[PDB]
């Protein structure tokens, strides 16, 4: 079976992720990347609801699950599930960046 | 580095 990293996962820095999203909005507005200084992950998004805004979120590995660090934390079993949650919670506004 | 803890939807 195939169990890769989500399609929007890139081994890029916070700055690189930010630049990728600005340069090609047509390809999506959400990137999953390695978390700086940790084995955890980060999600960088570019939303254009009112004005363009770049936002970063922490996704922590906890046991065999991942906890998205939000006001009310959400815990899911894998990274595909985390991407599904970001899309669902933003009602489709977030779309994985497919380079 | 700072992070958001609120996801925004329309």
């Amino acid at each position: 079976v195939l169990n890769p990293m989500p399609a929007c996962f890139y081994t890029v820095s916070r700055k690189e992720a930010t630049e990728m999203l600005q340069k090609n909005p047509s390809l999506g507005n959400m990137i999953l990347r390695p978390g700086s200084d940790s084995r955890n992950y980060s999600i960088t998004i570019r939303q254009e609801i009112d004005i363009p805004r770049i936002k970063h979120y922490k996704v922590m590995s906890v046991g065999q699950n991942y906890t998205i660090e939000l006001e009310k934390p959400v815990t899911l079993p894998n990274l595909f599930s985390v991407i599904d949650y970001f899309v669902k919670e933003t009602r489709g506004n977030l779309r994985p960046f497919i380079a | 580095n700072s992070y958001e803890n609120v996801l925004i939807a329309k």
